[PDB]
Order: structure tokens, then C-alpha cells, then sequence
RNA sequence: AACGCGGGGUUAAGGUGCCGGAGUGGACGCUCAUCAGACACCACAAAAGGCGUUAGUACAUCUUGACAGCAGGACGGUGGCCAUGGAAGUCGGAAUCCGCUAAGGACUGUGUAACAACUCACCUGCCGAAUGUACUAGCCCUGAAAAUGGAUGGCGCUCAAGC
């Protein structure tokens, strides 16, 4: 018997699912409210990646490919903040696709105007090479 | 935020032929103190034979909630009005506070009944403390055992003022 | 429910008074088996059983009237009876055996064994030859008889039979469907 | 007509039953017209015998 | 009221294939391949065991939930025909005027024509082209029978209906004139 | 809300998709109309109905196995006391027993002159969680027919730009 099936793949809510909200900030969840709300914190050393205990609204989120395996279903601060270094969310989420450009953005914000004359000008010196490159190849077809 | 539970207490003046007179305690969800006591004088006319003209409120207290970060089932007795005749009701919600179940219990009344607050009395708010009390279906759903579900065709959220995009947004966020 | 109130007293006093207790499937018998059966035994041994019972024994089970009641727990999937009798097993390893009935077949009824009509001479009225002919199988009227000359195979075993083919194997009072009472085993013996 | 032939032809136009208020013609074991012009009614009767 | 979580089943033969692919179904089996295009449904397929298929809605209402089950005969019906096969009967019924029917194969269309005579003594003729896929034939087990036999459910009985709707009686007791051409039976090719 | 000629600020009733100054603003539901609906005075609609959908009230059955489908069985007096060319439950007059079980009537219906058969009631194999009846009121639908071409102000609007 052969089956060919080729559909969607959805990242489900479940507990232990880590959330992305609208700051840039983390969150596990802990307990399922409705099919809109759901209970979540996020206990987490960097001050940027933390938040506190309480109900987020699943349309201001983003559910990241982190699950925390076998976290226990509303279990308290002190039990989410052990299993969440023990799996090490933080450096799972420095690896992320998402975590990098979110870094390239806040690093292009924070140009002066001096720094805005002197990248364009380095561009150019690495252009150069380039179209040297791409003339060799292209002429030998 | 728009509604709070009180604590009220209230007596009847006292009189030579009766001094000391009996205190009465109800509780009122309310959105302030001011039409909190306008509540109690409604509830306690239709009781006993006290009015505001010959009576005195002793103490109003803000009663708050023990554990407002515990999931819990609520259920809720009620009475209203329709355009012709009375009737009871029993209804259930599941959030973290009784001030949370009563706010949705009155969207819930004016969406499904077309009931307004003029016309509707609260009589009991209860926690269902074990998961063998539950009894609409609605709530059953929700107390099954490991729950998980996606969320298909997500519509993803763009600011009003870019308008002209150059690309075919997706729906598999 | 109080022929079903009865059955509670009648089952739990009946199981702990019997210590010999047998398993007896009984599928698909007559009415008349069981009432000469229960006549013929009805001065020994007793012969009683109902719907399945899934609690009704664990309410023997909850105490240690016998441990060995836990151990029969995942043996009665349905339509299975138990027997109470005072006899030995050896006696009553065929006693319910006896009376095995002849069934006829059901208009469509599935033989497991491939039937087969012998030759020779019926005996009947010729009257009713537009049954053969209805199948076009030859005859002879020999005698005033119907007798088949050549050997005609009636059905393949394990395939339905007409009911035309069913009502000849009526008449002809030879079917292999022969009912009766299957045993189970007992008491892990 | 062999007995049998006029059950089978029968069937299709002599066993329905028939709306009381916009005369449809409804499936035997119906309980209310099919039809929007009569608001699904249940009022149904059967369609007469031909004796 | 709305569902969360709603599932339905389909076991494979293992002398088939199946593929979906943009929520468009292909069997393919021993008899031919069938085609079949569900893109107005809102539903999610993937392959729960080795040989069976899966069906969900998510957060669906109680009219959305109902086709669920649809879609599953549907797709089922697609397999039987492809392995087995389908095959109708029909049956001439007169009192007085006897029906004459004439069955050819075309050759630029590749497809079956039917004609009528004789209905009531109607001096007309009447007409019908079985869809593509539709085999008709004259029976000789028995007289005035029909058979029709295909590999889609949907062609053959459609095919059938048409044949059975054009012969009607007008301006008559129908309880009365009941002569027509009506289906007697439904089954498959193979037993 | 009442009025001399001007400048700046804030509002009332009413509004914020375009005409049109200001939200395609936020939260929870209801509604699909081949006649949808869309804001006091005000420019209309009723009695009566719907197994369309949503919420609620009361009673009854069910893991000692409920509703649906499929499968098997359906016993003595007793052909009841009476009718009778004939009536065995089923032309017709008049009551309603136990053994046998978990289980079948001195019978519902087809049927025989009468039997018989088929039933059926009734019980039992299979199955695994609900099921039946009667009511209450929200939106939508039926009830709903006039004369030059036409009016939620217009365009248009469907997880609304409707309630
Ligand atoms: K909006
Ligand atoms: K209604
Ligand atoms: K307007
Ligand atoms: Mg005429
Ligand atoms: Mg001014
Ligand atoms: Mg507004
Ligand atoms: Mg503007
Ligand atoms: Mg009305
Ligand atoms: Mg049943
Ligand atoms: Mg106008
Ligand atoms: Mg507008
Ligand atoms: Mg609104
Ligand atoms: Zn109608």
C-alpha cells in the first residue's frame, strides 16, 4: 500500500510550548484557559528575555519550535524556573533564525551619521571585488 | 477591570421602642462605592421594610480575590427578564476570579438573551472545587485530558497605514 | 428490575454454595434443548446463567470468599453460562454433551462442509419436479419415485445456499448443521 | 402486469406521503416538507390508495 | 458551541495507491484511476499508520463538522470502485405496448447510446448518451433487464437516472399507467 | 443651545470604510435571508407555524451495558371455559394461571375452511457512551398582493461597514 499525503504542519499549544510575545519576550505555558487564553511565565536571569506569571491573549504571540519536555501541568514558579535552565531555553534561543534577525535589526537602528558615510564606503571596496568575480564568470559562460 | 466585589452592611435607625437594631451583609459587584450602596438599598427594600430614608450604612469593604493566578470552574444561579415573563437560570465559566466570571456573565446575557443589567439578579456564585461538578458540555471540552490543538489559517498582523504591499502575504504563522 | 434484584441474591448465594463451578458457551440453541436438558438434570446439577457480568462477580471478588474469582476475571467475553452441579468432572465432561440437535438450514446458511446428495431412489410424489427442473438437475421417475441417476453436487462448503437448494435440503432431512452445547475450560484445569 | 413488477414500479409513484400545504410529494417516513415556500411544515397525510 | 477536535478514518488496501496533493485525491488501483477535486472543504489530511488515512477539523461548527463524515464515504467509495466496481440493474415494466430498446457503441466519442421505442405506442424516439466510463449491455440471464457497470459511483447512477427519467406518462393516473424503466438492483462487478 | 465685531482653547446633541473633519480602534458572543439588516419623534405590520441555529426548564432510561443497525430464539396444560361443514390467539360474546429461565401472550399483525408457516410483542448474541419526551425565548425563515424607473441619503458592506 502506497500513501502520498503532503498538507500542512502546525506547531501545537501545549504545556510546555515557549512563546514569543510582542516585546521580544519568553514564556512557557503552564495551563490552557480557553481556546484563546492561556496561562504562561516566563522565569528567565536576562531582564530583556523574562516576564511575570499571569494570562496572555494567543493573538499577540508567536509559538517558537522550543518545548520544554515534561513540565508538569500548573506547576508554580519555582518548578518552571528549574526545568527552564536545566533545558537551557536561553541558548536554544540564541540559535534561532528569529533571535538573529531581531539582533540585525537593533544594530542597524543604532547607526550615526558617521557610521552611515563610513558603511557606505566599505560597501563599495567589497563591490568592487564582487563585479570582478561575476565578469570572470559570466565571460566563460 | 470594570467591575469590583463588596461587602456592605447596613441598619435600620434605632428607636426608643428598639434600640440596637439587626445588621444585614450582602455582597455587590459594582464598577464603584456610589452605585454599590444604591445596590444594596434596591436588594434590601425587596427583603424587609427598611429604606435609605430611615436607615444607615455601617461599613463597605473590598473583598479581593485569594488567588488570582489558580485556573478555576465557577457556576452561577441567576433570574431575569425576558420581554414577557421571569425565568432562572444556571450557567458555568472557567477564568481566574469571580469578578472575571460575573463580567462574562453579563456580555454572555446580552449576546444569547438580548438581557440587559436593569434586569437581571445575581443569586449565588460558586467554585467548583472537583472536576466530577462540571456539567455543561462547553466546559467538559476544555477539561480534557492532554489538551493540545493548532491554530490553522492565522491572519498576520500589519499596520493600517502600509498600504501597497509588494508581496502575497502567507497564513501559517 | 426485581427479577434482576432476584438474580444478584440468586447468583452470589448459588456461586459460594457450588464449589464445583463449570464454563458452558452456549451459541445459537433452540428453546427445546435447554428445557430437556433442564428436565433431564433437573434432579442434579443446576443449569443457570443471563447477560454478561463484568461487575456482578467483582462484587464476589471484593472479599476472599475465593482468590481464585480474580483469576476468572478476563474469561467471559459473552453469550458464556456457568454450571453448578455436585458430580465429578469426569462425569460431567459429556453429561451436557447429549441431545445434539439437527438444525436445518436458513435460507442462505453458510455449510462448512462441502454436502453431496448420494444416488439413489427418493421415494416421493414426482409432483414436485419443478424443483429439480426449477435447477435444471436431472431426474428419473422410476416407480412412481424421483430417483438421481448421477451424483450433483448441492453447494461448495463455505458458500451460501439458494433457497431453492434450501428447501430440497429440507425435504431431504440431511444438512451438516448439528447444534449443541460448547464447553470452555474450567477452573484452568 | 406480474405481481412483482407492479410493487417495484409502485414504489417510485404510489408510497409517499404528501404535504397538507403545498402539496409535495415527500418520501414515506418524512416529518416535515422539504420545501421552503410552506416553512417546512409537518403537516403531512399520505397519498391515496387507487381501490 | 464550536468542536475542538473532530477525526475520522480510512483503511488502505495493499493493492492500491493513494495520493492527495493540494487537497486533490488520486486512486489509482487494478480496474483504473479515478480523480476527484475537494479544494471547497476545509479539512486536513495526513497518513496515520501504514495503510490509514486521517481526517481532521479543527475548532469547527456544528454545519461545518457535519461533512467530515461525507468526505470519508466519498473517498471510500472511490477505493471500493476502483478494486471491485459497481453495477446497477434495471427492468421493463408494461402492460399493453411492449418497450423496445436498441444499444450501440459510437466510434468518434467512444461512448454508449441508448434508444427507446414503442413507450406507449409513441411514435418518437427517445435518445440518451451514457457518460464516458459507462458500459451498458443487453441482458440474456433473463428477460427485459438492463445492466450498467463502471468504475464511478457517481457516472453509473446518474447514467441510470437518466435512462429512468426520460420515460414518464402525461396527462394520466400514474397510479394507474405505471409502465416505465425503473432500477431493481445495486451491487458490484466482483461478487 | 438662544445671537455686538474678531483671535486662541474646550465641549453638547451627534459622529470617526468613501462622499466627509475624526478608528477599516480594542474585548466576548449571535446571524447566511433566490425578500437579510442597518438608530428616538418617523415615515408601518398581526394572529399562527419551522427536526434552521443558539441558550435554558422539567421528567424518564442507561457501564448491573441505554437509543440506532445487524444476528438468534420465541416453549405444556391451552384447539381456554363458549360458539362450529369449519375459528388451533387473530368471524364472533365474555375473564386472564403457574413450571421454564435472563426469556415467549389461554397474543399485536399477515395467513389457513381449520391447521401450519411467518411473525410480532418479548428475550438474547454485537457494540461501546450517552439517549427519549414535553416546554421557555434570542436571531433567521413562512405568513407578506398595485399601478412612470428608485432609494438604510448615495456608493457599497458578510469572523461586517449587521444585532
Ligand atoms: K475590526
Ligand atoms: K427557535
Ligand atoms: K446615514
Ligand atoms: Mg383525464
Ligand atoms: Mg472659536
Ligand atoms: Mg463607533
Ligand atoms: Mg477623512
Ligand atoms: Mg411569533
Ligand atoms: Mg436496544
Ligand atoms: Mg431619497
Ligand atoms: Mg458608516
Ligand atoms: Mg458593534
Ligand atoms: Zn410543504
Amino acid at each position: 500500500a502506497e500513501i502520498n499525503v503532503e498538507a500542512t504542519s502546525w506547531r501545537r499549544v501545549e504545556v510546555g510550548r515557549v512563546l514569543k510575545l510582542e516585546n521580544g519576550s519568553l514564556a512557557a505555558i503552564v495551563e490552557i484557559i480557553d481556546h484563546k487564553r492561556v496561562l504562561a511565565d516566563g522565569p528567565s536571569s536576562d531582564p530583556k528575555l523574562a516576564t511575570p506569571r499571569g494570562i496572555v491573549p494567543l493573538s499577540r504571540a508567536l509559538l517558537t519550535p522550543i518545548v520544554i519536555p515534561k513540565l508538569p501541568r500548573g506547576a508554580r514558579t519555582g518548578a518552571v524556573k528549574k526545568a527552564w535552565e536545566a533545558y537551557g531555553v536561553d541558548a536554544k534561543w540564541k540559535e534561532t533564525n528569529w533571535a538573529k534577525k531581531q539582533l540585525q535589526q537593533e544594530r542597524r537602528q543604532s547607526l550615526t551619521d558617521f557610521d552611515r558615510f563610513k558603511v557606505m564606503r566599505l560597501k563599495k571596496q567589497r563591490r568592487f571585488e564582487e563585479r570582478k568575480a561575476l565578469a570572470k564568470i559570466k565571460a566563460a559562460a | 477591570g470594570r467591575l469590583q466585589e463588596y461587602q456592605v452592611i447596613g441598619r435600620h435607625l434605632p428607636t426608643e421602642a428598639n434600640p440596637n437594631p439587626a445588621l444585614y451583609r450582602m455582597r455587590i459587584f459594582a464598577p464603584n462605592e456610589v452605585v454599590a450602596k444604591s445596590r444594596f438599598w434596591y436588594f434590601l427594600r425587596g427583603l424587609k421594610k427598611v429604606k435609605k430614608a430611615t436607615g444607615e450604612i455601617v461599613s463597605v469593604n473590598v473583598i479581593s480575590e485569594k488567588h488570582p493566578l489558580k485556573v478555576k470552574n465557577f457556576g452561577i444561579w441567576l433570574r431575569y427578564d425576558s420581554r414577557s415573563g421571569t425565568h432562572n437560570m444556571y450557567k458555568e465559566y472557567r477564568e481566574t476570579s469571580r469578578v472575571a466570571a460575573v463580567e462574562a456573565m453579563y456580555a454572555d446575557m446580552a449576546a444569547r438573551h438580548r438581557a440587559r443589567f436593569r434586569s437581571i439578579h445575581i443569586l449565588k456564585v460558586v467554585e467548583l472545587e472537583k472536576t466530577e461538578d462540571v456539567k455543561r458540555p462547553y466546559i467538559k471540552q476544555l477539561v480534557a485530558k492532554n489538551l493540545s490543538f493548532p491554530l490553522p489559517h492565522r491572519v498576520p498582523k500589519i499596520s493600517t497605514k502600509k498600504i501597497f504591499s509588494a508581496k502575497r502575504p502567507s497564513t501559517f504563522s | 428490575s426485581g427479577n434482576k434484584a432476584g438474580y444478584f441474591d440468586k447468583l452470589k448465594g448459588l456461586l459460594e454454595e457450588y464449589p464445583s463451578i463449570f464454563v458452558v458457551s452456549v451459541d445459537n440453541v433452540s428453546s427445546q434443548q435447554m428445557h430437556e436438558i433442564r428436565k433431564a438434570l433437573r434432579g442434579q446439577g443446576v443449569v443457570l446463567m443471563g447477560k454478561n457480568t463484568m461487575v456482578r462477580r467483582a462484587l464476589k471478588t471484593f472479599m476472599p470468599d475465593h482468590p481464585e474469582y480474580e483469576r476468572l476475571l478476563p474469561f467471559v467475553k459473552g453469550n458464556v453460562g456457568f454450571v453448578f452441579t455436585n458430580g465429578d468432572l469426569k462425569e460431567v465432561r459429556e453429561k451436557i454433551l447429549s441431545n445434539r440437535i439437527k438444525a436445518p438450514a436458513r435460507a442462505g446458511a453458510i455449510a462448512p462442509v462441502d454436502v453431496w446428495v448420494p444416488a439413489g431412489n427418493t421415494g416421493m410424489e414426482p409432483g414436485k419436479t419443478s424443483f429439480f427442473q426449477a435447477l435444471g438437475i436431472p431426474t428419473k421417475i422410476a416407480r412412481g419415485t424421483i430417483e438421481i441417476t448421477t451424483d450433483i453436487k448441492l453447494v461448495e462448503a463455505g458458500a451460501k445456499v439458494g433457497p431453492s437448494e434450501a428447501t430440497l435440503l429440507n425435504m431431504l432431512n440431511i444438512s451438516p448443521f448439528t447444534y449443541g452445547m460448547g464447553i470452555a475450560q474450567v477452573y484452568d484445569q | 402486469i406480474e405481481p412483482s413488477l407492479k410493487a417495484l414500479a409502485s414504489k417510485f409513484n404510489c408510497d409517499k406521503m404528501i404535504c397538507r400545504k403545498c402539496y409535495a410529494r415527500l418520501p414515506p417516513r418524512a416529518t416535515n416538507c422539504r420545501k421552503r415556500k410552506c416553512g417546512h411544515s409537518n403537516q403531512l397525510r399520505p397519498k391515496k390508495k387507487l381501490k | 458551541m464550536r468542536y475542538i477536535h473532530s477525526e475520522e478514518t480510512i483503511p488502505v488496501p495493499e493493492n492500491l495507491k493513494v495520493s492527495i496533493k493540494s487537497r486533490l485525491v488520486t486512486v489509482e488501483g487494478p480496474r483504473g484511476k479515478l480523480q476527484k477535486d475537494l479544494s471547497h472543504i476545509a479539512v486536513n489530511f495526513s497518513v496515520v499508520k501504514k495503510g490509514v488515512i486521517g481526517l481532521e477539523i479543527h475548532h469547527g461548527s456544528r454545519k461545518d463538522v457535519a461533512a467530515l463524515r461525507t468526505v470519508r464515504t466519498i473517498i471510500n467509495n472511490m477505493i471500493i470502485g476502483v478494486t471491485k466496481g459497481f453495477k446497477y440493474k434495471m427492468r421493463y415494466v408494461y402492460a399493453h405496448f411492449p418497450i423496445n430498446v436498441n444499444v450501440e457503441k459510437n466510434a468518434e466519442t467512444g461512448c454508449y447510446e441508448v434508444e427507446i421505442r414503442n413507450f406507449i405506442g409513441e411514435k418518437i424516439v427517445r435518445k440518451v448518451v451514457m457518460a464516458p466510463g459507462v458500459e451498458v449491455e443487453i441482458s440474456k440471464a433473463q428477460k427485459d433487464e438492463l445492466i450498467l457497470s463502471g468504475n464511478s459511483l457517481e457516472a453509473v447512477s446518474q447514467s441510470a437516472a437518466d435512462i429512468q427519467q426520460i420515460c414518464k406518462v402525461r396527462n394520466k393516473d400514474i397510479r394507474k399507467f405505471l409502465d416505465g424503466i425503473y432500477v431493481s438492483e445495486k451491487g458490484n462487478i466482483v461478487e
